[PDB]
């Protein structure tokens, strides 16, 4: 048994997206397909269900009219169409197999990520940072690496060939106005930071952008 | 739609401690067949949910015996005999009794440990920011616990609330401590006008807010 969902989608506000869930290894037409929305913040919200064998469909009050379910019996696939995409609709959507009263949601799709934004693909602008000059130097100090002005996700930050993996603290991306950003700081010995070379790598597969900006003492 | 509520919102419990998650329904969710259909799902970060329990008590195949359930017409609870690293995640209660079927609010599970004081830091902008025509002021707080953290952007005696970014990191594994990076985007026309920039952060461990500042005039 396996539910395969479509790829990630990025669409402009007001448009409509159609994501698909393909089930194999079981009687596709005899299991309800449950659609679940997980906003990045928190919470699982069931959108509705569809029984591919028939046309029966149910929707939660919050999504009645926002989502429409269609299923293809010939190709073991089910579709959910979202209309009038706002910024709230950006989330990860899951498809699950369910048989009411007998079997629970034992198999889930990998999850499809939908992002509603007006921006276009933009390379990152990595601005490495160092401790301020007006700051006492002690045994332990924190480094600084900043990535901003990039879109869409994701962006991976790593040190030179994983030179210093443990002890690093990356942070989730956030939107200033429209573009995403990211921060990453690591702790290194005060005697090793100036002597040894420390640098943060940046990779943006969406923009096919790779950057490498070493940070030197002020 | 039947409303399902979970308590507590967060349940910090150290390793090996008993864990109790309670779920309640806005209506009775019993069924005629002698069973009431309630299921418990667990989601790890960056992963699809996983079934743990169904029909209140019946335990899914392949799940550790430590998990157990119990309840009645409108009150149900989940029990974990012992907590482990894998157990960390979010737990949801799902009702499969009345159409439409709804998820619980989600009960994040956490491991409590010896709280560590935050290690605050402040990093002024870099030459690249000046050349681009911008000024980014970011505050770092690493390896702190618990979530009782507040950050105030007081600058040269002025408290500024606009353009403040809230971005913290989920609990790690090696250290099991959080982090909190706050940023303030400044323009060149405004960046140089002010003189002193400070990052006031308050934590439970230290009642007096920790102060870290730098002066533009140098
Ligand atoms: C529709 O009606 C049928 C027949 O009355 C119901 O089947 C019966 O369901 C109960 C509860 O699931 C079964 O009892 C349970 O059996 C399991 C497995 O042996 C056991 O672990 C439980 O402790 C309990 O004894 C019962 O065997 C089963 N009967 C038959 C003939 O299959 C069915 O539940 C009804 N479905 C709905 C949606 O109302």
């Amino acid at each position: 048994v396996q539910l395969q969902q479509s790829g990630a989608e990025v669409m402009k506000p007001g448009a409509s997206v159609k994501i698909s869930c393909k089930g194999t290894g079981y009687t596709f037409s005899s299991y309800w397909i449950e659609w679940v929305k997980q906003r990045p913040g928190h919470g699982l919200e069931r959108i509705g269900e569809i029984l591919p064998g028939s046309g029966s469909t149910n929707y939660n009050e919050k999504f009645r009219g926002k989502a429409t379910f269609t299923a293809d019996k010939s190709s073991k696939t089910a579709y959910m169409q979202l209309s009038s995409l706002t910024s709230e609709d950006s989330a990860v959507y899951y498809c699950a197999r369910y048989l009411p009263y007998y079997y629970a949601m034992d198999y889930w799709g990998q999850g499809t990520s939908v992002t509603v934004s007006s921006a276009k693909t933009t390379p990152p602008s990595v601005y490495p940072l160092a401790p301020g000059s007006a700051a006492q130097t002690n045994s332990m100090v924190t480094l600084g690496c900043l990535v901003k002005g990039y879109f869409p996700e994701p962006v991976t930050v790593t040190w030179n060939s994983g030179s210093l993996s443990s002890g690093v603290h990356t942070f989730p991306a956030v939107l200033q106005s429209d573009l995403y950003t990211l921060s990453s700081s690591v702790t290194v010995p005060s005697s090793t930071w100036p002597s040894e070379t420390v640098t943060c790598n940046v990779a943006h597969p969406a923009s096919s952008t790779k950057v490498d900006k070493k940070i030197v003492p002020r | 739609d039947v409303l399902m509520t979970q308590t507590p919102l967060s349940l910090p419990v150290s390793l090996g401690d008993q864990a109790s998650i309670s779920c309640r329904s806005s209506q009775s969710i019993v069924h005629s067949n002698g069973n009431t259909y309630l299921e418990w799902y667990l989601q790890k970060p960056g992963q699809s949910p996983k079934l743990l329990i169904y029909k209140v008590s019946n335990r899914f195949s392949g799940v550790p015996d430590r998990f157990s359930g119990s309840g009645s017409g409108t009150d149900f609870t989940l029990k974990i005999s012992r907590v482990e690293a894998e157990d960390l995640g979010v737990y949801y209660c799902f009702q499969g009794s009345h159409v439409p079927w709804t998820f619980g609010g989600g009960t994040k599970l956490e491991i409590k440990r010896a709280d560590a004081a935050p290690t605050v830091s402040i990093f002024p902008p870099s030459s690249e920011q000046l050349t681009s025509g911008g000024a980014s002021v970011v505050c770092f707080l690493n390896n702190f616990y618990p979530k009782d953290i507040n950050v105030k952007w007081k600058i040269d005696g002025s408290e500024r609330q606009n353009g403040v970014l809230n971005s913290w990191t989920d609990q790690d594994s090696k250290d099991s401590t959080y982090s909190m990076s706050s940023t303030l985007t400044l323009t060149k026309d405004e960046y140089e006008r002010h003189n002193s920039y400070t990052c006031e952060a308050t934590h439970k461990t230290s009642t007096s807010p920790i102060v870290k500042s730098f002066n533009r005039n140098e």
